[PDB]
C-alpha cells in the first residue's frame, strides 16, 4: 500500500496489494464514510477511496483529462449533486477555504445530500431547478468552475443560462452530455457553446460510463 | 436615478448603474426570516428590507432581477423594469464574502459563511417538507379518485348487466367479473355473434365457453336493433375505458409514493 | 319413411316427398291457442298438434321448414333436418283453401277466410303489445343510464376541482359548469398556459376572460408537473366523454320513445 | 265529372271539371275514406281518387305500365304495407274473391295498417320482419303477385327469398328499386333476377317519385 501525489492538486493515487491503481481524496471529515467507499490509511492521513463507476469527474482524470479546473480554494456551483458521490470528493479537493454549492430538483435524492452536507461545512445544497437560476440567485455567489450533470434533453443552454449568471469571466465548465473524426462528433453542442465559449477538451467515458461525455470549455 | 434591485441573504441593496452601493438595509440574521423572505421573493414579494429601502431612496426607475417581482413593485408605484442576468448583479456577487462585512451582516467572512451554511440546511429542510406535503396531497387525490371510478364501475356494470339481460339475461351470473362481461358486450354485441373462437380472444376454456354458447342458443332474451347494441356499447366502452383509468392511475400513484 | 312437416294455421300435417297427406292433426279453432302457438313456433317450439302427429305416425326421417325446430325435435329422438323452401311445402300453400276443408279446419272457404282473418288481427295486435313493451324496457333502461351517468358527471368533477385546485384554486368559483371545467383542465392543463386568445375558444367575453388572466397571474396554487397534470386529465378527458354519452343517448331516447 | 274504365281491370279514370285526369278505384267500402283522398259519386257508384304523388303503383300506371298483373281475384304478397295507402287500392282492385297479405316490420306504421285492415276483409296484416319468410309461412298462401317496396340496400334477393317460398311459378313480382339506352342502366339488379326471372319491364317514376324505379319481373 502506497499513496501518491498524481498531476493535479489534492488528487492522488493509491497503490494495492495486488497491484491496481485507484484514485483518492484527502478526507476533509476523518473517520466518516459517505457512500460505501474505502476509507485508506497512509502515513497518518485519511484518504476517500474515488470510485471512477460511481463518479463521472473521477471517470474524467482516469481518461485522461489534462487539466483539472477544481483545485484548493475553488468555487464551484455544482448543477445535479444527486445524493453528494461526486461533490464530497470536489468539497475535499476545494478544502475549507473553497466553495461548493450543490443544487438538486429531486426530493428523494436531495434528502441523501443533507446528510453529506451537514457534516461538511463548504458543501451548500439547494432544492432548486436549475432551469430557474433566479430561484437559487439570493444565495449563491459567482463561481471559478460551473459542473453540470443532469439527464435533461437540453442540458446545454441550461448551462449557459447559469453561465451568464454565476460563471466569472475567465472561469471554466465541464458539462455531462448524451471514433476516427476528433470533435466533428459533438458539433451540434460544440458550436452552441462557442457562440460565447471555448471548448478545451471533450472526454468519451468509456468504459467508467457508457452513455455519457465531458466538455471542458472556457467562458470568454 | 435608475437603481439596480439586489436582493441577497445578506439584505436589500442598491446599485447605480456602475455597481456603486447608493444605500443598503441589511437582513436581521435570523435563520427563520430569512427562510420564510426567500419562499416569497421566489413568487415575487419583495423582501420587507426592500420596501424600506425602495422609500428612502426612491428612485426614478428601480430594474430587478426576477420578473414577477415586476408587476407586483408596479402596485407600490415605481416605474420597473426587468434585466435577467445583469453586469451589476454580477458585481455583486463577486465581491461577495466582503460586502456582508461592508453593510455589516457579517462581522467577519469565517461568520458569514457558518451563517449561509446554517440557512442552506433550513431553507432546503423547509423545501423538502413542502414538496413531500404537495407531492402526498397528489397522492390521496390519485387514490379518492380510484375509489371514486371503483365505485363507478360498479354503477355502471349493474346498469349494462339490467339493461343488456333484455337481450341476453342468462349471461349475468355466468360472467362474475365486471371487465369480462363490459368486453362480451363491447366486442360481439349480439349474442348470436358468440362463437367458439371469439370466446377464446378473452382466455376462456371449454367448460365456460361451451356454457356460454349453451345459453345463447337456448336464450329466453328478446331480439335487438343495431341502435339498440349500440347505445348499450356506450356503456361498455365506458367501463372499459374506466379500468383503462384505473390502472394507469395506480402507475402514477405507485411512481409517485415511490 | 322420410316426412316433410307442415305447421299451418290449420293444424300439423304430414307430407311424403311426392306432397301426399300421410297423417294430420287439426288445429281448435282458437283465437287464443293458434296465436300463442305460432309465437313459440317462431322460437321454435313445435306445435302441440306436432307432438301428438309425431307420435301415431313416427317417421325414419322428419324434414322441417324452420332451422330452429331442428335442435328442439332433435331432443325428443327424431332425425331431423331443414329444407328451406321445398317443393312439398309450396304444394302445401298452392292447395290451401281447399285442404282447411279437406282436415275439416273449415267448413267452407268464406269461414276459412273470416277466420284467417280474425286470427292476423289478433297475431298481430299481440306482436304490437310485446313490440312496445320492449322498446319501452330499452327506453327506461337508456333514461336511468343518463341518471347514472349525471350522478357520475357531478362526482368525478367535484374529485377534479379538489385535485386541481392544488395547483390553480382560484378556478373553482369562476367556472360553475361541470363541462367548461373540465374542458379547461382538458385543454390547456398548467394555468400558465391560460391566454386570451385559448379561452376564447370556449365563447368567454371580455370579463370572464380578464378575471381568469387576472386569478392565474395572481393565483395562491402549487407548481406541478406533466405527470401530475397527465393523472388529472384523466379525469377531466372522462368528464367529456360522459357528456359526448349523454347527448348520444339522449337522440337515441328520442328516436324511439318517438 | 266523368269515370271511365283504363286498360286495366278495375281501374278507372276521372275527368274533372277543371280539364284534367287522376286515376281512381271503385271502393270496396262505401262511405269511408282511407288516408284522406278524395271520394267521388258517379252513375250510383262511389270511387277512391288514387294520388299518383302518394301512391308509387299510381305512378308506374300513368307512366305507362304496359301490362298490369293486379287484376279481380288476384292472391298478393305485399312487403312493406306501410300505413295502407297502397294496398288499400289493390284490395279495391281484387275485390273480395281475392287476397292481399300486408307484411309490416315497423311498429308504429303497422299500428295504423290495422285500422284499414279492419274495415277490409281481404286485407291480412301482418308484423314481420320481410328477411324472415319463415316467420309468416304458417300464416300465408302461395301468391300470383309478389309486390315489394322497401327501403333496404339489398331489395332484390330479400325479394326472391320470398318468391321461392310464396310466389306461383309463372306468377309476376313488381319491386320497387333506388336516358339514352334502355336497362343497361339497371343491369346489377335486371341480372340477379335472371339467375331464375325475366324481365317484363323497367319503369322510372319520375316526375311522380324522383328516387326509385320499378321493375315488373316473370317468375319461371
Ligand atoms: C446524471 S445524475 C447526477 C449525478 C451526479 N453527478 C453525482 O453527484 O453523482 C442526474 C441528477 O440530476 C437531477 N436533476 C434532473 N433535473 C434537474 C434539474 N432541472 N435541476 C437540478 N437537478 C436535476 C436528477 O434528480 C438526478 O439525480
Ligand atoms: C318505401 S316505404 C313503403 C310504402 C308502401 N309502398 C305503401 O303502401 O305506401 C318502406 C316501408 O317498408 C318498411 N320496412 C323496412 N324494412 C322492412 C322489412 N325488413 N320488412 C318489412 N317492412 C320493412 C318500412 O317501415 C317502411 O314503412
Amino acid at each position: 500500500i502506497t499513496v501518491k501525489q498524481t498531476n493535479m492538486e489534492n488528487i492522488y493515487e493509491c497503490e494495492f496489494n495486488d497491484g491496481s491503481f485507484r484514485l483518492c481524496t484527502r478526507n476533509l471529515v476523518p473517520n466518516f464514510n459517505v457512500y460505501g467507499e474505502r476509507l485508506i490509511k497512509y502515513e497518518g492521513v485519511e484518504y476517500r477511496e474515488w470510485n471512477a463507476f460511481r463518479s463521472k469527474l473521477a471517470g474524467a482524470i482516469l481518461k485522461g483529462l489534462k487539466t483539472n479546473p477544481i483545485r484548493k480554494g475553488t468555487k464551484v456551483l455544482y448543477l445535479g449533486a444527486a445524493s453528494g458521490t461526486t461533490i464530497s470528493h470536489v468539497s475535499d479537493i476545494i478544502e475549507l477555504n473553497g466553495k461548493a454549492y450543490g443544487v438538486e430538483f429531486s426530493p428523494r435524492v436531495v434528502r441523501e445530500l443533507l446528510l453529506v452536507a451537514q457534516r461538511r461545512p463548504n458543501i451548500f445544497p439547494l432544492l432548486a431547478d436549475a432551469r430557474f437560476p433566479q430561484s437559487y440567485k439570493s444565495v449563491v455567489e459567482n463561481v471559478d468552475v460551473l459542473y453540470v450533470d443532469i439527464a435533461q434533453p437540453d442540458q446545454t443552454d441550461i448551462a449557459i443560462y447559469n453561465a451568464k449568471f454565476f460563471l466569472k469571466v475567465n472561469g471554466d465548465m465541464l458539462l455531462v452530455i448524451k471514433k476516427d473524426p476528433k470533435e466533428i462528433y459533438k458539433t451540434e453542442v460544440e458550436k452552441l457553446e462557442n457562440s460565447n465559449f471555448e471548448t478545451i477538451q471533450i472526454i468519451n467515458l468509456d468504459p467508467y460510463d457508457k452513455d455519457h461525455a465531458i466538455v471542458l470549455s472556457k467562458y470568454k | 436615478v435608475k437603481i439596480y434591485l439586489i436582493e441577497h441573504v445578506i439584505g436589500a441593496v442598491a446599485y447605480d448603474e456602475n455597481g456603486n452601493i447608493v444605500d443598503y438595509i441589511t437582513n436581521p440574521r435570523d435563520l427563520g426570516k430569512i427562510t420564510e423572505e426567500l419562499l416569497n421573493n421566489e413568487k415575487g414579494i419583495p423582501f420587507s428590507a426592500t420596501v424600506e429601502l425602495l422609500k428612502k431612496v426612491n428612485p426614478q426607475e428601480v430594474v430587478v432581477e426576477n420578473e414577477a417581482e415586476v408587476p407586483k413593485l408596479q402596485a407600490l408605484g415605481y416605474r420597473v423594469s426587468y434585466e435577467p442576468y445583469s453586469k451589476v448583479s454580477r458585481i455583486f456577487r463577486e465581491s461577495l464574502p466582503k460586502v456582508a462585512i461592508d453593510i455589516k451582516f457579517a462581522s467577519n467572512e469565517e461568520d458569514y459563511y457558518n451563517f449561509l451554511h446554517e440557512l442552506s440546511l433550513e431553507y432546503t429542510r423547509r423545501k423538502l417538507r413542502s414538496a413531500a406535503q404537495k407531492r402526498d396531497l397528489l397522492a390521496i387525490q390519485a387514490v379518492r379518485a380510484m375509489d371514486d371510478i371503483d365505485k363507478t364501475i360498479n354503477l355502471f356494470s349493474e346498469r349494462l348487466r339490467e339493461w343488456y339481460s333484455i337481450h341476453f339475461p342468462e349471461l349475468d351470473k355466468l360472467i362474475e367479473d365486471h371487465e369480462e362481461y363490459a368486453t362480451i358486450v363491447s366486442r360481439f354485441g349480439d349474442r348470436g355473434f358468440l362463437t367458439i373462437d371469439s370466446l377464446k380472444e378473452l382466455g376462456f376454456n371449454e367448460q365456460r365457453i361451451n356454457r356460454i354458447l349453451d345459453a345463447a342458443k337456448k336464450s329466453i332474451g328478446a331480439d335487438i336493433s343495431e341502435d339498440d347494441l349500440s347505445a348499450m356499447r356506450m356503456i361498455a366502452n365506458t367501463i372499459l375505458d374506466l379500468y383503462n383509468i384505473r390502472r394507469n392511475l395506480n402507475n402514477y400513484l405507485e411512481g409517485v409514493m415511490k
